[PDB]
Order: C-alpha cells, then sequence, then structure tokens
C-alpha cells in the first residue's frame, strides 16, 4: 500500500520453520 | 494551507531510528559470533557457547530485537542461541539480515526521505 511496509513480527510460518530447522539440522 | 493542518513527523521516526539501531547492534554481534563459529562441532558448540555472550548488559538489545520478530517463540530461539550456536545463529542471523534489509527499506522511506526533506529547501510556504 505504501512505499515501505512496517512489518516487525514474523509470521508463524517463518517462526515455526526456524524451530523445525533448529531442532533438526539435516544439512 | 495544504490539506488541513501541518502534520509533522510524529513518533514514526523514533520507532524506526531505535529499531534500526537495535537491529544493527544485533547484526554486528551475531555476525561476529557466527564468524567465530564458522560451523563448529558439537563439542565445540559446548566449548564455545553463549555463556556470557549476548548478555551481561546489552542482552536487552538483542533480546528485544529477537522478541520483536519471534514474539511468541522468543524463548525457543534464545534457548537455541544458548545451546546450539552453529545451528541457531546462522539461521537466526540470516532471518535477521533479510529483516535488516527490509528494515533498511523502511528506514529509507521514513528516515532517509526525512533527511532529504529537512535538510533541503522547504520554502517559506
Amino acid at each position: 500500500s505504501n512505499a515501505a511496509q512496517l512489518n516487525y513480527l514474523l509470521t508463524d510460518e517463518q517462526i515455526m520453520e526456524d524451530l523445525r530447522t533448529l531442532n533438526k539440522l539435516k544439512s | 494551507s495544504n490539506a488541513e493542518h501541518i502534520y509533522r513527523c510524529e513518533d514514526e521516526r523514533f520507532e524506526l531510528d531505535v529499531v534500526l539501531e537495535t537491529n544493527l547492534a544485533t547484526i554486528r554481534v551475531l555476525e561476529a559470533i557466527q564468524k567465530k563459529l564458522s560451523r563448529l562441532s558439537a563439542e565445540e558448540q559446548a566449548k564455545f557457547r553463549l555463556d556470557n555472550t549476548l548478555g551481561g548488559t546489552s542482552e536487552v538489545i538483542h533480546r528485544k530485537a529477537l522478541q520483536r520478530i519471534y514474539a511468541d517463540k522468543a524463548a525457543d530461539i534464545i534457548d537455541g542461541l544458548r545451546k546450539n550456536p552453529s545451528i541457531a545463529v546462522p539461521i537466526v542471523l540470516k532471518r535477521l539480515k533479510m529483516k535488516e534489509e527490509e528494515w533498511r527499506e523502511a528506514q529509507r522511506g521514513f528516515n532517509k526521505v526525512w533527511r532529504e526533506q529537512n535538510e533541503k529547501y522547504y520554502l517559506k510556504s
């Protein structure tokens, strides 16, 4: 809507993905 | 006059100025630690771990910054940093770096343009 969007909080998608990755590390 | 009344910058800059400064401080410290990590072994993540690191005094800076992005799961991410640095730090840092650029974009819109408008000729109208 604007030129810049003030998004501070990450979505549960991003958050949960991080947690999934942290407790796994399959790389 | 213009629309109705002169709407000067409220608290928008304050939010951005502070969050970006907080961001940069956390950017610095995480990149520093992550560089010192360079992917350590399990025993090395036990050896070199955030015991007093990211804490002491400036913990609130990184803690608050992290709670802003991971509000609900801040504890889980904090725990990760205090446990598995070569796991969490690279990921959290990458999240923080993309968010950094996004915050920078916001700072470009508010702070940067404010800089331009304020320092340049506003005229007498």
